[PDB]
């Protein structure tokens, strides 16, 4: 319910914001703290009170909150800067913290690089062990972060989803994977079948069809 | 200083139960709140529930309300989370965290990882992304083998015994709803080749004592 931008990024040295966006009964009317969190580490308090540092932080990371949003600003970026940031509140309705959606922030250290996409449609074989496995794979893109959605002609599709979270290539960029999992007569009742990749403002998007090889 | 400890983590069947602990350290556990706040594969922090400091009020996440019962032990400095009907959706990071004034979160524990899974040992079954009939000489091409339905990690894959390494990207696992891990690799190779070199891959895994080995080559189109 409190939403965030999936990525953000800007080289060592410069300045970055995120938000956050709520409804009064959350953001609107209660505390607003923001946390740091490398996955596989525990999260790191960065702000609290909307606007407050504890100690040890330092005063290039800055909080304010206005009306249903509340922002955190990161000044003098720096590569151990590079994590995903929350924001957390209390919904007064729900009687529940609430996460926002989380934000990675990229400090950028190579050159930006749109996502290629390669859709497989079902292969023979599993198909006739009676499954039918979508693979989408998105290879050498930066910063490291996607949005992938699934489109059944071209409605979105939720269920049998699941993605990677990237990770690093050999040549430095990023890849990350996407399995839409369907039954074979789920797969022979659509016209077709797309992978869409969302990277910086920017989608690619790949169509296969069980008609066509 | 203040340290949190989680334990009870690891593998158990959808529906039945499994009880997390958190042990506390340099404070007067008595005094303060305490959460818990789980991270599922690849999504963000999902708060679970907080307990007062006298167990007095408690509060949950709709996700996880009417399963999960959080308790504590102020005389053992434990806090307890007790998780019931059990859904793969609950696989995650679990998390135990010190309140500070019903305003933030202060301390954390390292986590204990609390796994959703009906299954036993199971070899993979691969089958190749073969490459793309749109093939044409002067250009690269991807394929690949997709690994799976198998149980527990790891799988390690290479390709043609060791010798194609060049363009070679193995992507980490998925855990599927079916409680069974998938994954992909896959390669770029010349398209000119796609005619004349045979191209395998070679799965191995260790757990299940099971090695296939597949060949993926292109498709009768
Ligand atoms: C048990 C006493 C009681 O009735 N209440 C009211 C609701 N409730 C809260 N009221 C205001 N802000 C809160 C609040 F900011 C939080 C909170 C926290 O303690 C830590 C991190 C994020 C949060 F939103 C929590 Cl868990 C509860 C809050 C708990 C205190
Ligand atoms: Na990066
Ligand atoms: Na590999």
């Amino acid at each position: 319910v409190v939403t965030q931008p999936p990525s953000v990024s800007a080289a060592p040295g410069q300045e970055v914001t995120i938000s956050c966006s709520g409804s009064s009964s959350n953001i609107g009317n209660n505390y607003v703290s923001w946390y740091q969190h490398l996955p596989g580490t525990a999260p790191k308090l960065l702000i609290y009170d909307s606007d407050k540092r504890p100690s040890g932080i330092p005063d290039r990371f800055s909080g304010s909150k206005s009306g249903t949003s509340a922002t955190l600003g990161v000044t003098g970026l720096q590569t151990g800067d590079e994590a995903d940031y929350y924001c957390g509140t209390w919904d007064s309705s729900l009687s529940a913290v609430m996460f926002g959606g989380g934000t990675k922030l990229t400090v950028l250290g190579q050159p930006k690089a749109a996502p290629s996409v390669t859709l497989f449609p079902p292969s023979s074989e599993e198909l006739q062990a009676n499954k039918a496995t979508l693979v989408c794979l998105i290879s050498d893109f930066y910063p490291g972060a996607v949005t992938v959605a699934w489109k059944a002609d071209s409605s979105p599709v939720k269920a049998g989803v699941e993605t990677t979270t990237p990770s690093k290539q050999s040549n430095n960029k990023y890849a990350a994977s996407s399995y839409l999992s369907l039954t074979p007569e789920q797969w022979k009742s659509h016209k077709s079948y797309s992978c869409q990749v969302t990277h910086e403002g920017s989608t690619v998007e790949k169509t296969v069809a069980p008609t066509e090889c | 200083q203040v340290q949190l400890q989680e334990s009870g983590g690891g593998l158990v069947q959808p529906g039945r139960s499994l009880r997390l602990s958190c042990a506390a350290s340099g404070f007067t556990f008595s005094s303060y709140a305490m959460h818990w706040v789980r991270q599922a594969p690849g999504k963000g922090l999902e708060w679970v529930a907080v307990i007062s400091y006298d167990g007095s009020n408690k509060y949950y996440a709709d996700s996880v309300k009417g399963r999960f019962t959080i308790s504590r032990d102020n005389s053992k400095n434990t806090l307890y989370l007790q998780m019931n009907s059990l859904r793969a959706e609950d696989t995650a990071v679990y998390y135990c965290a010190r309140d500070y004034d019903w305003q933030y979160f202060d301390y954390w524990g390292q986590g204990t990882l609390v796994t959703v899974s009906s299954a036993s040992t199971k070899g993979p079954s691969v089958f190749p992304l073969a490459p793309s009939s749109k093939s044409t000489s002067g250009g690269t091409a991807a394929l690949g083998c997709l690994v799976k339905d198998y149980f527990p990690e790891p799988v390690t894959v290479s390709w043609n015994s060791g010798a194609l390494t060049s363009g070679v990207h193995t992507f980490p696992a998925v855990l599927q709803s079916s409680g069974l891990y998938s994954l992909s690799s896959v390669v770029t190779v010349p398209s000119s080749s796609l005619g004349t070199q045979t191209y395998i891959c070679n799965v191995n895994h260790k757990p299940s004592n099971t090695k296939v080995d597949k060949k993926v080559e292109p498709k009768s189109c």
